[PDB]
């Protein structure tokens, strides 16, 4: 694809923003998914960081800890390893899909249209605010994370 | 009346007309490298150089006689090779790092000497191993006899039929992916070859972590 | 075009609706891979063989005990398999599978081969072939009940096994 | 079709044309490999484990020849090979079966018309028709294969529990 | 045997040899023959373990049905070429 034409331009000025000219070493089509998947992905930790921090649990784990040290513990527990399981099946499937037409044809395919609209909320605007939330996430959640790290609490400052 | 400067000594009738017939040549086979051909003036595009690297000539080595093999067979034991030095490789990088199975009483998956990994495990399971091995290089091997003497017809270089669906139907992004795998494992066994090399004798490979 | 069960996923080529209980559920492809007979009719026998083996564990767990069976102990489902095996019934009951599987084997190559015979009919039924229609619904449903019963077991033996002696809830 | 196997058909060698073909060969060994052996060996395997079980029946049930020693049939056969009646025995079947090694080629290269199972027995002359033949030979087939599961579990309960008759 | 008594087994011009090569298993399926020859070797491969590497072979006592097997491996090698053979002839 061609990134003049895709929606997530500057929303005021209405330019693109490539000032290191990107968009012409990879296929624009990858970016896009793959914009789309960091943003997501990125959405989901900053709000499960919070809701970690916060306490509320899920049900069925007893184990209560802060975000910052929950990996160790949960990988020594196990959760992860069915999470990773879950989340593998789930991204094998888009490699199955996505990867057969890296550098090619994309075909009917729009990136990120996973079909997963039952509900119907499928809107431009919507698109445009998903993709402006994934950006503000990524850049969040590296906020959120640099800095409980360094042993800030939870508000994170 | 052939390719080959000599007549196959193989008879007519019983295989010359076979071994003595037209046979692709290298500059058809996606294994280019833009890094070789990474200099001013003359270079390449994608990753891939215009022309085929092969300074000791040994894909055309068959011209001399059919005793060598030819250049489907040459692809084949490469992408073998890559593949092997990749899974090993990955293999290795992994195990040194502690991580192991769970194990149990007979079984104890706790070694980090990647030299002496197998030899810790009891005589079943490394057994299992090697015999899988075996019989799937072997039942997948069929018509290598064929790629040697150059019939490739019956059977693609590299093409075991495992997940070939997943290449992308245009020729640019296929052979840019065929050009990916051969690439990374030619990078993987010259690592895993480094790695053996620098334990061997030490100070083979310097920047050496295992 | 595209799978029912995964619209975002182009179709399996070798599902084509021909087989009961076919949604085109195949990411990895094995069945263009292997042959699709074959893989029913393992289909079938894992979902009989758990099928069976759900009913059994329950009734065993219950205390539903065999005639003479008793003779064996304060045995539960959990532990049956190693008392069963060193007293030796088990081995009976390994001949008794394998006289079975020896048709196993000339229905799976007999349908591999063209006999025509479908995966999983082993003519068997108990008067219910007199109307095609009802036989294939039968066999959907058939299916549906092997697909569920493979994974009722299998959380069955796992629940079981992370309670250890455990009785007929594991709730 | 196959009657004992009704969900598929017989093989191609099983045609009828031989005595007790219930359409029975699920792994297609006599499709894989000529079936008058197959035949002479089901033929020679029955009347072998026919007159074993009449014997073991017999000497459980009290029938030994005269100088004979009195055990049970268990250790009947160690007691004969110490006294050396077995050898002879062993020689006496021995002479039979090298005169079946020439009869068994004969069948299969096709010099003679011999039947599987077939030394010229007919004193009475039994089965001197075709459908006497047929008769006598179903039923003999039959017998053959009921005496050899009969005679498995005999022996096998009398080395495994108690003796006697019954066991 | 004279000259004349000999099936015409010269295979050279072809890609496989013919069945009747095989002798008496000329009818033998290739799937019976691949099936037998894996329970062959594994077979006599356990009794040679059995022999000779997992119990050190003493001569006082040497169990004979563990010699016995140990022939299978040729035969399993055998039965191997016979199915390919049978594969390859379609038969
Ligand atoms: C043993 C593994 C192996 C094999 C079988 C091949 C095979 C091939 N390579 Mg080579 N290749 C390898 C390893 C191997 N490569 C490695 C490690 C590198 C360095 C990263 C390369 C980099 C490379 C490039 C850049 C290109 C090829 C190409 C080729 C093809 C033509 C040359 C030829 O005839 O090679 C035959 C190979 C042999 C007979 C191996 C002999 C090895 C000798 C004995 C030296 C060993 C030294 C030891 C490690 C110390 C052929 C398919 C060309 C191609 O595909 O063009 C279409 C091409 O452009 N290869
Ligand atoms: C699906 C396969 C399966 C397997 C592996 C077993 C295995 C077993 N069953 Mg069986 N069982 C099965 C199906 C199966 N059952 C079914 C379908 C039923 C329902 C009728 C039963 C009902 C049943 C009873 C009532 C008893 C067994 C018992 C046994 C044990 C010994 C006798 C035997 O093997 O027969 C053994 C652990 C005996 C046992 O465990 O005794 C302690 C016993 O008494 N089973
Ligand atoms: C349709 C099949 C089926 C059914 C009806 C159930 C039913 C149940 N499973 Mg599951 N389970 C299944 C398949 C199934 N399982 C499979 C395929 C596995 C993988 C082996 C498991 C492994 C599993 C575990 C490990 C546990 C359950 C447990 C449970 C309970 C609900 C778990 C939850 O959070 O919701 C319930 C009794 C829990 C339970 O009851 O534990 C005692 C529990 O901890 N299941
Ligand atoms: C060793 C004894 C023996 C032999 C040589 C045969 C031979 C034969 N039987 Mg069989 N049969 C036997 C015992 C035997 N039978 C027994 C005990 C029964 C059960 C009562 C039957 C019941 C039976 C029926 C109902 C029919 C046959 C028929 C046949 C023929 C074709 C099937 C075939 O593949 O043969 C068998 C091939 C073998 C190699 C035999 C050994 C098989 C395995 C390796 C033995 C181990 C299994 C198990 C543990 C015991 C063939 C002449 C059919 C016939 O008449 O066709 C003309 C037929 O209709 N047989
Ligand atoms: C790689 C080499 C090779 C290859 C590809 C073949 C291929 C062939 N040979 Mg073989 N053969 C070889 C080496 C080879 N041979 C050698 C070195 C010898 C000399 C010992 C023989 C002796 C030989 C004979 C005598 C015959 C064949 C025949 C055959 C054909 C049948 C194969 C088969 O399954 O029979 C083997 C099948 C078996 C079931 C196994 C047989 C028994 C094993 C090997 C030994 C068992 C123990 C022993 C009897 C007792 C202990 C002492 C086939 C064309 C047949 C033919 O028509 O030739 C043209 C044939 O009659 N071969
Ligand atoms: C490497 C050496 C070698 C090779 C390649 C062969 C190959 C062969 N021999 Mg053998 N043979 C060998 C050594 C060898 N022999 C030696 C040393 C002897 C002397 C003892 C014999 C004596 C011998 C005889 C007397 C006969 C053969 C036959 C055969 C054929 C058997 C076909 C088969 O298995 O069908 C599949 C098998 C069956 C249908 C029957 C299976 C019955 C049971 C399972 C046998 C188990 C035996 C095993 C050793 C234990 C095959 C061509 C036969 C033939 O027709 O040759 C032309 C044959 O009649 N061989
Ligand atoms: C009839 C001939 C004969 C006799 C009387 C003996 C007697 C003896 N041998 Mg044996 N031996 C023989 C032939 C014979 N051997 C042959 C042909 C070989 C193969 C080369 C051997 C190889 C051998 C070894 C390596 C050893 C003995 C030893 C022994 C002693 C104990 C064996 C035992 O208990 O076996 C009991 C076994 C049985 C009752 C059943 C045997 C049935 C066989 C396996 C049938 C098949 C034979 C086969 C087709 C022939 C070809 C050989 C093949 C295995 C490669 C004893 C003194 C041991 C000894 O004295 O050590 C100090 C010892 O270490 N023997
Ligand atoms: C089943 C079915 O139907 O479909 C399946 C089947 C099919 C087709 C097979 C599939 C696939 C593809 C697969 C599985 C691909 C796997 C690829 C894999 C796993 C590739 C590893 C590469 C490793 C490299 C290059 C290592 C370099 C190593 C280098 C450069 C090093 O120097 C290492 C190093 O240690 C040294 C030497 C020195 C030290 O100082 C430390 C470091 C770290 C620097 C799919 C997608 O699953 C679909
Ligand atoms: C698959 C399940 C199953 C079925 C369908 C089934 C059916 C029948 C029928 C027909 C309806 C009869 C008539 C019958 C009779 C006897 N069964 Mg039996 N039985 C099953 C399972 C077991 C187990 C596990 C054992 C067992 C036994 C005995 C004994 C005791 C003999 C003794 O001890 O002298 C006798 C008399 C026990 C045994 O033999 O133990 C040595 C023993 O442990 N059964 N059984
Ligand atoms: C779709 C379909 C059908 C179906 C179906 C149905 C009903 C399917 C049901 C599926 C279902 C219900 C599947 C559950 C899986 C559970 C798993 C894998 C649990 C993992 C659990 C793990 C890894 C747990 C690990 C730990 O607890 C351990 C061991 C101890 C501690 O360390 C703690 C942790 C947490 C780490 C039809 C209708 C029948 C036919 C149709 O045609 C097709
Ligand atoms: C653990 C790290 C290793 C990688 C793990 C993930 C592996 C995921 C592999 C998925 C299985 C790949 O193989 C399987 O993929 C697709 C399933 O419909 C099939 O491929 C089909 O669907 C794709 C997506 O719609 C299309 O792009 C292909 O053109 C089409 O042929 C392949 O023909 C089949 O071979």
């Amino acid at each position: 694809g061609n990134v003049n034409n895709m929606i997530g331009k500057y929303s005021v000025k209405g330019t693109v923003y490539d000032p290191l000219n990107l968009a012409s070493t990879y296929d624009n089509n990858w970016l896009r998914e793959a914009e789309l998947k960091h943003g997501r992905l990125c959405m989901l930790a900053f709000a499960g960081f919070i809701a970690n921090d916060a306490g509320w649990g899920l049900p069925g784990l007893d184990i209560k800890c802060s975000s910052v040290e929950a990996h160790d513990k949960m990988v020594e527990s196990g959760h992860m390893w069915a999470l990773l399981a879950f989340v593998s099946v789930c991204e094998a499937l888009h490699f199955s899909v996505i990867i057969p037409k890296l550098d090619g044809d994309w075909g009917d395919y729009e990136p990120g249209n996973y079909g997963l609209d039952p509900f119907k909320l499928d809107t431009p605007a919507r698109r445009e605010a998903e993709l402006k939330n994934g950006r503000a996430c990524m850049l969040a959640f590296s906020g959120i994370v640099t800095q409980a790290a360094l042993g800030h609490p939870a508000p994170y400052w | 009346a052939g390719p080959m400067y000599d007549e196959p000594l193989a008879p007519s009738g019983m295989g010359r007309e076979f071994i003595n017939k037209e046979r692709a040549p290298l500059s058809s086979y996606v294994g280019a490298s833009q890094e070789l051909a990474a200099f001013p003036g003359g270079g390449g595009k994608e990753g891939m150089a215009p022309t085929p690297w092969d300074p000791f000539c040994f894909s055309e080595l068959y011209k001399v006689s059919a005793n060598n093999p030819d250049v489907a067979w040459l692809r084949e034991s490469e992408l073998k090779h890559g593949r092997m030095a990749m899974l090993a490789i990955t293999g290795v990088m992994v195990q040194s790092t502690g991580f192991h199975l769970p194990g149990n009483a007979e079984v104890s998956f706790a070694n980090s000497d990647w030299v002496s990994a197998p030899t810790t495990l009891p005589p079943v399971v490394w057994g299992q191993v090697l015999a899988f091995v075996a019989i799937a290089e072997g039942q997948t091997s069929e018509g290598l006899f064929d790629l040697w003497l150059g019939d490739t017809s019956k059977r693609e270089p590299g093409n075991l039929g495992w997940g070939s669906g997943l290449l992308s139907k245009d020729k640019k992004a296929a052979d840019k992916m065929r050009l990916k795998e051969l690439k990374n494992g030619r990078l993987a066994m010259l690592a895993i070859m480094g790695v053996a090399a620098n334990h061997f004798i030490p100070g083979a490979l310097p920047g050496c972590i295992y | 075009a595209k799978s029912q069960a995964l619209p975002f996923l182009e179709k399996p080529a070798s599902l084509d609706g021909s087989m009961p209980g076919d949604v085109g559920f195949d990411p990895l492809g094995l069945s263009s891979y292997f042959p699709l007979d074959w893989m029913r009719e393992a289909e079938i026998k894992h979902g009989r063989v758990c099928m069976l083996a759900i009913v059994g564990y329950i009734a065993v767990d219950i205390g539903i005990r065999a005639p003479g069976a008793e003779k064996l102990g304060s045995l539960t489902s959990f532990t049956a398999h190693n008392a069963a095996v060193t007293s030796g019934h088990m081995w009976a009951l390994l001949g008794v599978a394998g006289i079975a599987e020896i048709a196993g084997m000339a229905g799976i190559a007999a349908t591999l081969n063209g006999s025509g015979r479908a995966p999983g009919d082993f003519a068997f039924d108990g008067g219910f072939a007199k109307d095609a229609a009802k036989l294939e619904r039968f066999k959907l449903s058939e299916i549906k009940h092997c697909r569920l019963a493979m994974m009722a077991f299998s959380g069955l033996v796992t629940q079981d096994a992370m309670a250890n002696g455990m009785g007929f809830p594991y709730f | 079709k196959s009657q004992a196997l009704p969900f598929l058909e017989a093989p191609a060698k099983l045609d009828g044309s031989m005595a007790g073909d219930k359409g029975f060969d699920p792994l297609n060994l006599a499709g894989s490999f000529d079936i008058n052996w197959m035949r002479e060996a089901e033929l020679k395997h029955g009347r072998i484990c026919m007159l074993a079980w009449v014997g073991y029946v017999a000497v459980d049930n009290g029938f030994y020849v005269p100088f004979a020693p009195h055990v049970s049939s268990l250790a009947a056969h160690d007691t004969a090979v110490k006294s050396g009646q077995m050898l002879f025995l062993l020689g006496a079947v021995g002479v039979v079966e090298a005169l079946s090694y020439n009869a068994i080629n004969e069948m299969m290269s096709g010099q003679t018309d011999r039947r599987p199972g077939d030394f010229s027995m007919d004193p009475f002359k039994m089965v001197d028709t075709p459908e006497k033949a047929k008769s006598m030979l179903e039923k003999e087939i039959s017998h053959c294969r009921l005496a050899m599961m009969a005679f498995s579990g005999v022996v096998t309960q009398s080395a495994l529990t108690g003796h006697g008759f019954p066991y | 045997l004279d000259r004349s008594e000999a099936a015409d087994t010269w295979w050279g011009d072809k890609d496989y040899p013919s069945s009747v090569v095989l002798g008496i298993g000329k009818d033998v399926p290739s799937s019976i023959y691949g099936v037998t020859s894996a329970i062959a070797f594994s077979v006599g491969a356990y009794c040679i373990a059995q022999s000779n590497i997992i119990n050190i072979l003493s001569g006082s006592t040497v169990n004979g049905f563990y010699v016995a097997g140990a022939l299978l491996v040729p035969y399993s090698w055998g039965l191997h070429v016979a199915a390919w053979i049978q594969k390859q002839n379609g038969k």
